[PDB]
């Protein structure tokens, strides 16, 4: 689907600057918005609209994949994470950016696949949900895929080839260190409850098998940052404290 | 060329949902007790269940029709007269009916349609009547799904002699239907 | 839709035979080919024999080039695999599949089977 | 009253009319829609989509993560292919598990091109060639690099650019292709060739993958709406 | 002068084409067991087949119409209620049913039709459904013809005690017909 | 509702009836149409075109190659026939196999004028003098040239055109002729005749034939359509 | 049907040359488009589309009659035959022209019937095609009508008198020696394959018995030629050498 060559290497870098934050992207250029649409309005603004970068986790030969959640990963944030509890309501859309850097002696291929509403594994139609509050959401950290999702069926009954239906890019490491997702705020209403319902799902599975020469790093990062975008919350509620 | 492709045509088509079960003893039959309640739900059959599955949300105009079939159980010469039948939508969420006896029964709020048997079977238009924008095919957070309210049906003829066992069989056509993200079809069995 | 049965699977002997065939379902053999690959225990799939039906040349697998053997009747539906000469190491899960044609390369065969295990050497 | 005429039809319901009904709820507040993003006017928009295939489907390799991977192994320089599909996007176990095949299971006619992209996920520093054929529905299924090569092909440099999008133009007898399980439907022939042999830098595994696209084209569209369920 | 004499006007005309029979036992009658499936032919009717004979090719709106008639076999004073049939035009080359009870029989895609017996006979319009440009009267190269799809017929009602033998008899107008090459007709019997 | 009054015809159905119905496949893609050469408007048509006439039905010739082959014999100057056949195109066994015969086997009634062309198939090099003629509705066959001379004829000149074409004029009482199988429905009388005896060159086999066609005119119609198969 | 009279004897010639190919023909005039249609479309064209010469036939007292296949009969025609050969579609109008020549001493009439899905015997209606693919096509040599197609039933189980209906000539002995049919592509489809199904039937009867004077030729010739017009395939698939 994300049939692209920018270059290959490296041409120049341009560093995104939001507010107090820093990143200095590999470039900036080939960035996918979903489903073609720019987050948008339907109150920390520019001082809460700054990308937090989350934990890195480790891409090793045996890795069957990871996921996180929106809001949810974003919970422990700053000026997000605030707003976030101190409201009964709150939407807001995401720049997602996954950095995955290596050399010209690396190879594989990892799939960031964004998906909207995206529940896991529970084959129980007759009930979704059902993983206790804690499970489903664990926040920052991120969960895991294996062999509790199942990497194939993207831990959810569906076959994986298909996954590509939903809004993605894939991090190629002979063509592309970066996938960038803009991705606007999805749900049946206007505006809902941030704490209880999840928006997005960030899913990075193996799409290749990750391979290096002789001898070199056992294995390589991988990073993501989020970047919340017109971001709203109602109403100015309790400040307990 | 792609018309006969499109969303609407997808899905113009009446589906089998259920088959209700009602009867009509002279004794007791509690069973059925003369009526059946089902809980309006797709996902009791599959052809129209995974249809609406290629997509995780959609509004939808649903066009409801009841064929109504009847028949004698006991090798009997016995006879009956033409009977009628009542089919109540109960709006989402409200009372629901145990006995064929009880208040409930009036709905002075819900609908309530009779049907004479022998004619052209039975027809109700219900608007998207969504809780949200749209309705959750696959749902996410802390099953119900979204609800389209229930269904009751009741002889109301009065007990007669020869028990007469009836099947209101429901179909359902959604009209002016939109739908919004798709997730890849459900593989295997439900 | 067409669900081959590998047959013919047994535990033989080192310098000994073993004949081996499928039966068709959904068409009829006659316009696939058919062929074995012989996945070795804890290794990847490894091509042994192919063979054409409505145009009959055959290929082996150079590691039991001569000595091995593959052998079609599109008339009883059914494909021929003669093994000969086996030793310990052509001890694997035995698998007949159907391609186009007629070329061992892991694939390019559609309809597998259930797999048939040849332990050659089973004296000791 | 006017004078009327009850006619043949009368008292029947067909499943598939289009006639008007009493709206059981009167004046009811419906809640207006939100452009949520990602509508869908039509099916055949679905197969527009590329989609992954799962090209190795052997008995371990089918229903699990490596039947979408198409392995580039280390044997002989005979021509013999590096993937065979048969363009029989329904008669064919392969092509049909993709989205496009998917749709292509609730029609009896399909019709227009379409396009396999490939995306090679080998260590940048190595190099080749390849080449990926196709071959119009009838021909006996090229098994040498050299008939290959004489069919509708491209030759894809793995070195200089990392994808390959081969469209399969509709070369086809009838107005509507058949969608249905026939004898031998025709249907063209995507397959890789190794136009050289893998060169490989230093010490990079020496064995890497490709994985497969498959994607419908705006001029494809299907009729006369069939299906099944269990 | 010549209108009565015009392609349209030539064939305007609906005949029979065939009579399929079913029943409704209370018991093991598997011959019918309620079902009977038809494939979709001229030529099992000589009138109509001949009259479509003397041209090669030709493109028609087909329309067909249901007569259904029963009565009571066993010489007894049993009854039964008004019955309802199903009949289905299984669109060319699509899933055929067999048992009455199966899978198929819920038909997400292809068109059914419901008939209460006692009204005016059932009747519905199928468009030119070719798959080529037009049907082969005869076909030459390397019968099954054209195809014009199956249809299926079961009574609904379920086992009564008194058993009941129907007959619903098919009638083709082609409508909006036009034709080709016309080659000489065939004097003999089929 | 609107009131309404249910009169007599209702539920019923008319074979024969125009009523629209509810369309089984609402939105098909229907194949278009594609102008294949010889579409057909009317059935009239039909006729218009010439056709063979098996002139010999004698018990060894019908229902064989011969049956359409009229051979000039070597008889007596006996102005015994040459053929005669009855224009009663239904009534009679030998009209009523043609194209022509065959239409007029599907209505009650016909009006217009018919053309009796003739092939002269003889050697080229042979010559002599034939005459072709009618006689209208009524008449006793005309046994005698001298007779057969005083109706509606044509000389015909072997040696010249070896084709000869003799309209027969609509000449009847009634505005439509019944083309049913009446007592003696009349009827023309068209019928060849030796005006001379044939002159043969060297030494050709002395025998040949003579083919015949039929064909309707512009001004052939057809009413009540009747029927019959078995 | 074919009640004309153009001169009888010999008037001028005037050849027919299509490239590579030079038929001298009789005159030129007198010549039957079928249903009033010429071929048109819907790449060796001028190069290919010139008249081939099938095998000449003898007509003798006995003679039965003969048949032939379009496109079948040209299948081994240079240019056409390769064409038709390499790919799985192809449409084409001909040119049909049979020369029947004899003197002012011989005696006759064949009929020249073309007809379209030309099905040849076998009353299984409730099966047609039946004779195998090698039989139903014998190319160039032709098949044999007898008293296995049925002379007076012009092998298909419809009187022969009634076979004036598809488009013909007749060639009478007397008047004409040649017979010239332009066929367009006749079938159901737009565009369909070539080696499976066939298009025409060129059909020649005995019309009138073949009657020689004293004694001169036992026998006499006919000849067929036929020119494929306006003739494309698709597409160019394999090249198979």
């Amino acid at each position: 689907s994300p049939n692209i060559e920018a270059c290959g290497y490296s041409d120049r870098v341009l560093q995104l600057t939001l507010g107090n934050s820093t990143i200095t992207t590999q470039e900036a250029a080939n960035s996918v918005v979903a489903y073609g649409r720019w987050p948008e309005y339907l109150e920390p603004d520019v001082a809460a609209c700054r990308f937090y970068t989350l934990d890195t986790v480790s891409w090793t030969k045996e890795s069957r994949g990871w996921w996180w959640k929106l809001p949810d990963a974003l919970r422990d944030m700053g000026l997000f994470g605030q707003n976030m509890y101190y409201h009964y309501l709150g939407r807001s859309g995401y720049t997602v950016h996954v950095q995955c850097n290596a050399s010209k002696f690396h190879q594989g291929a990892l799939g960031v696949f964004a998906v909207p509403e995206m529940c896991l594994a529970g084959d129980s139609n007759t009930t979704t949900m059902h993983t206790s509050y804690q499970n489903a959401n664990p926040g920052e950290k991120g969960g895991t895929f294996t062999g509790c999702p199942v990497d194939y069926l993207l831990g959810n009954g569906t076959l994986l080839g298909n996954a590509f239906v939903f809004p993605h890019q894939i991090i190629n490491l002979r063509t592309n260190n970066c996938a960038t997702l803009v991705l606007p705020y999805v749900n049946s209403l206007s505006i809902d409850s941030m704490v209880k319902h999840n928006n997005w799902g960030i899913a990075i599975l193996p799409l290749a098998p990750l391979n290096f020469a002789s001898e070199s790093s056992p294995e390589i990062p991988i990073t993501l940052t989020i970047a919340p975008m017109c971001c709203e919350f109602n109403g100015l509620r309790n400040i307990t404290l | 060329s792609r018309s006969e492709s499109s969303i609407e045509s997808f899905f113009a088509r009446g589906a089998c949902v259920t088959i209700m079960t009602v009867d009509n003893p002279a004794s007791t039959t509690n069973k059925d007790k003369l009526f059946a309640v089902w809980k309006i739900t797709y996902k009791d059959t599959v052809q129209l269940r995974r249809k609406l599955e290629f997509f995780t949300y959609s509004r939808f105009d649903m066009e409801l029709t009841f064929v109504v079939t009847a028949n004698f159980t006991e090798t009997n010469n016995g006879h009956a007269l033409n009977q009628v039948y009542q089919i109540m939508y109960v709006p989402p969420g409200a009372p629901v009916p145990e006995k064929w006896d009880d208040y409930t029964w009036q709905t002075s709020s819900n609908p309530s349609i009779f049907y004479t048997y022998g004619t052209a079977p039975a027809r109700i238009s219900v608007p998207y009547v969504g809780i949200s924008n749209a309705y959750s095919h696959f749902y996410d957070g802390f099953a119900s799904l979204n609800d389209f309210g229930i269904l009751a049906v009741r002889v109301v003829n009065d007990h007669n002699p020869t028990k007469v066992t009836s099947k209101i069989r429901v179909y359902l056509k959604p009209k002016h239907i939109r739908v919004w993200c798709p997730r890849p079809p459900r593989a295997v069995a439900y | 839709q067409v669900q081959l049965q590998e047959s013919g699977g047994g535990s033989v002997q080192p310098g000994g035979s073993l004949t081996l065939s499928c039966a068709a379902s959904g068409y009829a053999v006659s316009r696939y080919s058919m062929g074995w690959f012989r996945q070795a225990p804890g290794k990847e799939n490894e091509g042994v024999a192919a063979i054409d039906s409505s145009g009959v040349g055959t290929t082996y697998a150079d590691s039991v080039k001569g000595r091995f053997t593959i052998s079609r009747d599109n008339a009883k539906d059914t494909v021929y695999l003669r093994m000969n000469s086996l030793k310990p190491e052509d001890t694997a899960i035995y698998y007949c599949a159907s391609g186009f044609g007629l070329s061992l390369s892991r694939y390019t065969y559609a309809y597998w089977g259930q797999g048939t295990q040849v332990t050659v050497s089973s004296h000791h | 009253g006017l004078p009327v005429m009850n006619t043949p039809g009368s008292n029947q319901y067909l499943t598939a009319d289009n006639f008007q009904s009493p709206c059981a709820l009167p004046e009811f507040d419906v809640t207006p829609p939100i452009d949520i993003p990602g509508e869908v006017k039509n099916m055949m928009e679905l197969a527009e989509i590329d989609t992954m295939i799962p090209f190795d489907l052997s008995a371990t390799k089918k229903n699990t993560m490596e039947m979408y991977r198409v392995r580039l192994s280390d044997k002989p320089h005979t021509d013999d292919p590096i993937l065979c599909l048969s363009l029989s996007p329904a008669s064919d176990p392969r092509l049909s598990h993709t989205m496009l095949g998917e749709i292509l299971n609730y029609y009896t006619h399909w019709a227009g091109s379409l396009k396999f992209t490939f995306l090679f996920c080998g260590s940048m520093m190595a190099t080749g060639k390849l080449l990926v054929s196709y071959a119009p529905p009838g021909a006996d299924p090229p098994k040498k690099r050299k008939e290959a090569m004489l069919g509708t092909h491209v030759i894809w440099d793995i070195g200089l650019q990392s994808s390959c999008t081969m469209v399969v133009p509709w070369i086809s007898n009838t107005t509507y292709r058949q969608t249905i399980d026939d004898s031998f439907t025709e249907g063209g022939y995507i397959s890789v060739f190794y136009q050289t042999r893998i060169v490989v830098p230093l010490s990079t595994p020496r064995e890497m993958d490709i994985l497969g696209f498959v994607s419908a084209c705006n001029d494809f569209s299907v009729r006369l709406l069939r299906d099944t369920t269990h």
